[PDB]
């Protein structure tokens, strides 16, 4: 329904128009809303002065629950426990409060229902903004890579800030390391997993010395696989220029860009 | 004063439970224990004798 823990949560523990909202009842009740007027002023007795009861004099309400259900809801959908595991610690937290209650102990409470509200919020636009966490495993790997090449400079510098970029702007996408080799998932749950260590070692030897003999496919089997998917993951980044063309790798980055933009271009236009 | 009798052997008490998700049911056992969703009952024959 609602990611907000406390919107998804007050829809449990709550009436429908009840007292809660003093001032909705209190308008109704004499005549002061313009929506459906004199509705109230024919109920039967009963329910009439019944209302008027309540409102003249509310009734006070313990709030423990709501709150304790609103922590544990936030808990639920921010992958803290499994909802079986949620049934069961919703006890667990309401018998911990009963057991230890306090004015301070509720103060405490209300704080943490803002502050788990508020990190709902703050993770879910962080999943949809860009995952740092990937960041930091590409920022490691790279130092862990030279920054040295000695044929040719400029194209691997560029090719190394175009795959920061392709990193940073597509979210979902994984980068992590799991034995001694670090990796680029183009999505959870995604097929074209490239062996980033692999591809780099790789095309460390083919940076500056292949623009000569691209017209020659007498070096082209040293490109592994990988690397060629690697490449191909890159293509819509790393545009024209980035890479000094006339190269074999500048030239199959052009023409897997131009592949590319063909295609979702003819796409978005359909019919 | 006609003889009969009757004596118990043994007594069980059975129940049965609905298989339910198990999230669902969690959710629903959470639900049900605030106080806005209090169970309520009568009786048919709301009476009093005399």
């Amino acid at each position: 329904t609602d990611p907000a823990v406390r919107a998804a949560l007050q829809s449990q523990p709550s009436g429908l128009n009840s007292t809660d909202d003093w001032r909705q009842v209190m308008d109704r009740i004499m005549s002061l809303t313009a929506r459906n007027p004199d509705a109230f002023r024919q109920q039967p007795q009963a329910n009439r002065l019944s209302a008027i009861l309540e409102a003249v004099v509310p009734a006070r309400a313990n709030p423990t629950h709501e709150k304790v259900l609103a922590i544990v809801n936030a808990l639920a959908e921010n992958r803290a426990i499994r909802p079986d595991e949620a049934g069961l610690v919703y006890d667990a937290l309401l018998q911990r409060v009963a057991r230890y209650n306090s004015g301070n102990v509720q103060t405490n409470l209300d704080r943490l229902v803002g502050d788990v509200r508020e990190a709902v919020a703050q993770r879910e636009r962080a999943q949809q903004q860009g995952n740092l966490g990937s960041m930091v495993a590409l920022n490691a790997f790279l130092s862990t890579q030279p920054a040295n090449v000695p044929r040719g400079q400029e194209d691997y510098t560029n090719f190394v800030s175009a795959l920061r970029l392709m990193v940073t702007e597509t979210p979902q996408s994984e980068v992590y390391q799991s034995g001694p080799d670090y990796f680029f998932q183009t999505s959870r749950q995604g097929l074209q997993t490239v062996n980033l260590s692999q591809a780099f070692k790789n095309l460390q030897g083919l940076w500056g010395v292949r623009a000569p003999t691209g017209d020659r496919a007498t070096v082209s089997s040293l490109l592994t696989p990988n690397s060629r998917l690697l490449l191909l993951l890159i293509a819509p980044f790393t545009d024209s220029g980035s890479v000094s063309r006339d190269t074999y790798l500048g030239h199959l980055l052009t023409l897997y860009r131009e592949a590319i933009g063909q295609a979702h271009v003819d796409e978005h236009t359909f019919q | 004063v006609d003889g009969a009798s009757i004596k118990f052997d043994s007594i069980c008490l059975y129940a049965t439970f609905f298989p339910m998700a198990h999230n669902t049911a969690s959710t629903l056992e959470a639900m049900l224990r605030n106080d806005t969703n209090d169970q309520s009952f009568n009786d048919y024959l709301s009476a009093a004798n005399m």
